[PDB]
């Protein structure tokens, strides 16, 4: 009952015989499965996630300048030489300039000039690389009746997934991505994770680590002066525009592709396929909807004290003769005594008339479908 | 919702009989079924799967009965190494539940207990309590009542029973029943008595002791 | 050969939460359904739940609430949960492998079984045995025991003439006193005649207390 | 003396008879200016600065979002409405959600879904109207002996100039611009200004105001609505300083004002004279305060003190030959002057290639010093 | 047609800073050089400093550390602002337009100036006059006046009989006493026939204290 | 450190003399130098600039002489409109220093003064403080002395001058003295005089009065 009233849904039909059904899976749509001998199943790829990443590099966006140390020298004398030369956290420059009397030297020239400051990173971007063998897919399982969860990871692609009262199936599937992952980067900012290009971002301006390397990308020095570009957050927000993020922040992470899979119904098995008819009155738990793609959901009571048993539902004609349509959820079973079940019904265009029940205490209900 | 009772308790056959134990559930569950076998001390053991399908290295005088609701598991020839405890299991409806269990034991030749009265020590009595122990050396068969008496008065608390497994050697079962009364409650009654009921004896025998003698 | 392998604790004290684990050596762990069973008088066989390494975990309606398991590939174990302990709880635990159909032998049958680890629910305190003497009274055989009282955790190993007297011995099975602690005894069938000749005496020995009790019985 | 030191110095001499002199003004250069009969000048543009901009388009490069407000209706049902949709100040969107028992609704199908959310700016970036007609261009004129500042614009380029104790000239200039203002706009962040092009200003993808009060124009360049929740651009101050890299800043928020171009001047030195040109020659001694140091266009500049008693008076200076014969160099600074006893005095000379004499004073009692000049 | 208009206050208190405003009206502003000069007996005519609207101010050595003048061209007038006022600083001040050579006349010399400004530097507070009257002794001439007293600031306007008396009136000029407050005398010739015949009374009006005393001189 | 001396301090001359006014300066200043002229109430009018070059309007009568150091202002026929103070400055060398001013006054017969004796009021007498003012009405020359006496003894203190400029109609001067003691001060002594030096008076004459008579 999962992808019921769920926009992007696909209804696929089994083969004659049954035993198995191919179908396409992806983030945001449903697949309703239907075969003979074997319960209605709802298939949904709810999560895609990189387990075992690798880390490429991490660029520096927010900085900020400390401790600045200026060496002054005149002319015809040697160069200016500071202890945070050596360094690696202090980056420095070299210069000359117009020195004379007024400057407080000697003789008329060029004189060497030095300046170091101290490089700080608060605000730094993650990026892992990715690899299409460590993707963990999970499709969960709802019967027509919260459901069973199963992992896909194309190191073990086929997974049997076990149906409480229902049996088993055996799940096999074959991931299938648009995207090469080899040209591909996992960027992670704050608490988003975007999928970009890796040239992009190994081309990116900002001073990064295996010490930072290249810490002229951010720091500018101005000859008589030390600068900081500022935080680059709202510089990559503009970049990423266009790029797909995977994580937002919530837990939702997701990576454009399909799972082809071929779902292995041999052990499967209706949940009260040996139950008797229900004899007992019936009775509308909540009136008959219809869905974006036609099909009808009904909610019926037990009144009776045969349960538990089969609900008799019968999809005839407007003179109510012959059955012209047919039911969706397969084999519904009243439980208890004033039970609740949900059944999924296809009526045809035009007037039909839906009977629950058995003889005349049986309820009729008067249904119109356009097209 | 679903039960599952299995008849009988226990069982008592002697080597080369036949056997029928048969488990009952309250729904039907077709063919489904499994059939397992426990010795004490040791994990279950699984013999016949799928109702009647037997399982590898599983011997041929085991056989699977049964569909829907009455289920049968039948021993053609018992040997000695078949005296285990049986267990029935579903697996057509969740949660997965077992049977009562069928405990076959080895039928013997009946035998009356051999009935020992023993007082209790004056190490015991020096912490504060008094127990009186009151054994039942071999008999057949496990059937048997034990009955305390203070000072003529029945005993309805303060008893614990113990039965040993049945016995390699004789295949005989043993009793152990002690009672529990403190120092001043020990010390305030005199003559102490076990009464012993059983199918090997005729009449009810009563073995007894008076406090501080002989 | 595919061995499932029970950890402990034996002994949780109630309202706590117990902590159970199954080791599978020689076989993967990432192909097989593993489910947790525990036995205990009066309950007898109660299936838990299974749980598996890409497969989500199912239990049982009357622990559900209480009760998680999961699979840790990368620890080659299954680890059982049940929080808030009662008395109701005292049950030997196994592990095994539920089948499917292309595992084990057929769909939902414990083909292979674990060791089964013994657990305990009680506040009471780790207590020594006090062994006392069952002394024989004045046909041809006389019978006498030791009385192996007030004692906790079980079990408890008693031997006769440091394991020269076998026959005639039985060790009769522990039973919970009102106190919380264990009661035992262990009576041997002996002839008349060995009576003054013979010296009896009882080894008991208790491992969770590092006690060995040797105690003389001879008739007042 | 303010020249004295500068690397990119030029030297420009008069004509003939004097009376005017032809220079250029640049950003980092000096001009020193020579005629005869009148005082040897430095010349110098400090600052450029446009006065009167008229404001074009505001910018929000900063946000915040305040008050989300979810309205969502069920299948064959209307639209939802809020009272913030045609409020200004907030910021709206429609979408079509998928609706039914379990999202609470009665029927199946897409319901309709809107969200408000208050914009609030707290970074702005200002864009203003840059023309060559309001530019005031400040030069500094400083006397060889901190000088005088003259202000020109196009709409007043010749200013008459006072210089004290030396007279007066007529400062005549000609901005030439090679930036045409029409393609231009001075844009302006937190206290640094830019020149940047109008149409890359204009092209901006950020929320934007026509005036100027302390309503936004395409609040969505900031905003993004998803499948419910709103998130906001961050702070675009680090994005414009990557894009600033290649344009030049106008002021610095220090004080320091500039634009790129130069001020073709005609200095008018009819009513210029010097200091002290009816002052007696120095009589007494003359000591060396500070030593004699070549600049980087070969001038040598000293410093002497004087010890007579002839105060105010005018310092004998003679660049003679290797034998001392006859002069063969020329003074820079024209007419030094011994202000009182004890007065330390500032002179450029131009000494000739190879050896060459300095005499200071007058006779026996007057200082010599020995120089030698490379090339 | 081009004036030059002084805007006070005339009165500063000691250690505090002086404002004077110079209008420029029926000319251009932007145009020519314009220079304060202040005139004080014992001091005479002290040139302060001259500041032009595109050109930098300059100053005499004697008040630079603590004068300052600019051009505002927007409002066509000059301002000037001495810092740390002394006693010394007690001067008429003028506003006047230095020459150059195209403008004004010739270079340094100040052809147009203006009104003139009186200030006065002293912490006493504004007191009315104190009008006393200089009866007459009892050769065919005798001679009275009015001792006008304790009073600050100046001016005052002293007129005898409400105007009609002007002949043989002397108004001598303000004597500032030790107190820090003025002192005044206006004496007049009249016949020695005319007393007890004429009434004489002088007309004393002190515009800053608001006080207008009339005071009947008889013996 | 330039300084501008001019001499005379003051002089004395008739209508039609010719006069003549000297400008001194410590340095040689060449042909930079200007003359003012002031009458009292009214700001300074510029009447020779360049040292020599007469202004716009000024009369035929004003020259201007001198260069270097020594300087000539010299009207050949003195009018009743000249007769002002008059000032030089220079402008070769900042700051601008004016000189000393010579003061131009009419030349009138020797008169000798109309001295009066006033003695303090009762209004007065009341507050706390007396003053005892002496007239010495229309006098030429300006130089005359005054001198107190409270009881025969000469007043050094409490005496405060004011002199009045030259007179349109008689072309004399006018002085005012005021001796200024305390109520306790003026009981305790009973002749007070006022003596008067001037040229005119053959000897010093002297007008005084008796307290409460
Ligand atoms: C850098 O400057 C800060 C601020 O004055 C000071 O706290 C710190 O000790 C300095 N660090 C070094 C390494 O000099
Ligand atoms: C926005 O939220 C604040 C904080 O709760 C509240 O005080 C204010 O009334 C709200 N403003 C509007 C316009 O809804």
């Amino acid at each position: 009952m999962r992808c019921v009233g769920v926009g992007n849904r696909d209804f696929v039909e089994g083969v004659s015989g049954g035993a198995w059904v191919d179908l396409v899976l992806e983030h945001g749509g449903c697949v309703t499965t239907m075969a003979q001998g074997k319960p209605t199943l709802d298939f949904e790829l709810t999560k895609t996630t990189a387990k075992e990443v690798a880390l490429l590099r991490t660029y520096c966006i927010e900085a900020s300048i400390s401790n600045i140390t200026t060496a002054t020298r005149c002319p015809t004398q040697g160069e200016p030489y500071l202890k945070e030369e050596q360094d690696q956290q202090y980056i420095c420059r070299r210069d000359v300039v117009d020195r004379g009397w007024g400057n407080g030297c000697g003789l008329f020239g060029k004189g060497g000039v030095v300046t170091c400051a101290k490089f700080s990173c608060s605000g730094k971007i993650t990026g892992n690389l990715v690899q299409i063998e460590n993707l963990e897919y999970t499709v969960v399982v709802t019967v027509h009746n919260h459901g069973v969860t199963a992992m896909i990871t194309p190191r073990s692609p086929s997974v049997e997934v076990k149906l409480p009262d229902y049996g088993e199936l055996t799940l096999d599937c074959e991931p299938r991505s648009g995207i090469d992952f080899n040209e591909m980067i996992l960027m992670k900012m704050k608490k988003k994770t975007w999928l970009v290009h890796k040239q992009w971002f190994l081309d990116l301006p900002l001073p990064w680590t295996a010490h930072w390397n290249y810490k002229e990308r951010m720091v500018t020095f101005k000859v008589p002066d030390v600068t900081v570009l500022g935080s680059q957050e709202g510089a990559m927000h503009s970049a990423l525009a266009g790029a797909t993020e995977v994580d937002s922040g919530d837990g939702n992470h997701m990576f454009a592709g399909h799972l082809k899979c071929k779902v292995r119904m041999e052990k499967l098995r209706i949940k009260g396929m040996s139950y008797t008819m229900c004899s007992g009155k019936f009775s509308i738990d909540k009136e008959m909807a219809e869905t974006q793609h036609g099909t009808t959901v009904v909610k019926v009571k037990y009144e009776g004290a045969g349960a538990p048993c089969k609900v008799p539902i019968e999809i005839r004609d407007v003179n109510k003769e012959k059955v012209v349509g047919r039911i969706i959820s397969s084999t519904p079973l009243a439980e208890n005594t004033n039970s609740v079940t949900n059944i999924e019904l296809e009526p045809p265009f035009g007037d039909s008339y839906i009977v629950i029940g058995v003889g005349n205490s049986a309820l009729t209900l008067h249904w119109f479908r356009k097209g | 919702e679903l039960q599952m009772t299995q008849s009988p308790s226990s069982l008592s056959a002697s080597v080369g009989d036949r056997v029928t134990i048969t488990c009952r559930a309250s729904q039907d569950i077709s063919i489904r079924l499994n059939w397992y076998q426990q010795k004490p001390g040791k994990a279950p053991k699984l013999l016949i799967y799928d109702a009647s399908t037997l399982e590898s290295g599983v011997p041929s005088r085991f056989s699977g009965s049964g569909s829907g609701t009455d289920f049968t598991l039948t021993i053609s020839s018992l040997q000695p190494e078949d005296f285990a405890t049986y267990y029935c299991q579903q697996f057509n409806s969740y949660p997965l539940t077992f049977g009562g269990g069928t405990k076959v034991e080895i039928k013997r030749t009946v035998a009356a207990p051999s009935v020992f009265i023993f007082p209790p020590s004056d190490e015991q009595l020096k912490s504060g309590t008094a127990s009186v122990a009151c054994l039942l050396n071999n008999f057949y068969p496990r059937e048997a009542k034990v009955q305390w008496k203070v000072d003529n008065a029945l005993q309805s608390g303060n008893s614990q029973e113990s039965v040993t497994e049945q016995d390699s050697k004789d295949n005989t079962y043993s009793l152990s029943s002690t009672l529990t009364l403190s120092k001043a409650d020990y010390e305030k009654h005199k003559v102490y008595a076990c009464e012993v009921t059983h199918q090997g004896l005729s009449s009810p025998v009563t073995k007894s002791f008076n406090r501080g003698e002989c | 050969e595919v061995q499932l392998l029970e950890s402990g604790p034996g002994l949780v004290k109630p309202s706590e939460t117990l902590s159970l684990t199954c080791t599978v050596s020689g076989g993967s762990i990432s192909d097989f359904y593993w489910s947790w069973l525990r036995q205990s008088p009066g309950k007898g066989l109660e299936w838990i739940g299974y749980a598996h390494s890409r497969v989500s975990a199912y239990y049982n309606p009357s622990l559900k609430s209480r009760v998680t398991i999961s699979v840790d590939t990368s620890k080659n174990q299954i680890s059982l949960r049940l929080s808030a302990v009662t008395a109701a709880d005292t049950a030997l635990y196994y592990c095994a492998r539920q089948g499917t159909g292309t595992t084990g032998v057929s769909e939902d049958s414990f083909d292979l079984w674990g060791q089964g680890t013994k657990v305990i629910v009680s506040l009471a305190s780790t207590k020594g045995p006090s062994v006392f003497p069952l002394a024989p009274s004045s046909g041809g055989t006389a019978a006498l025991g030791c009385l192996v009282k007030d004692y906790f955790p079980e079990p408890v190993t008693v031997s006769w003439n440091s394991g020269a007297l076998t026959s005639g011995v039985h060790t009769f099975p522990a039973v919970l006193q009102s106190s919380g602690l264990y009661s035992l005894s262990s009576v041997v069938t002996v002839p008349s005649s060995s009576l003054g000749t013979q010296t009896y005496i009882c080894n008991v020995d208790h491992k969770p207390s590092n006690t060995k009790v040797d105690k003389k019985v001879e008739p007042k």
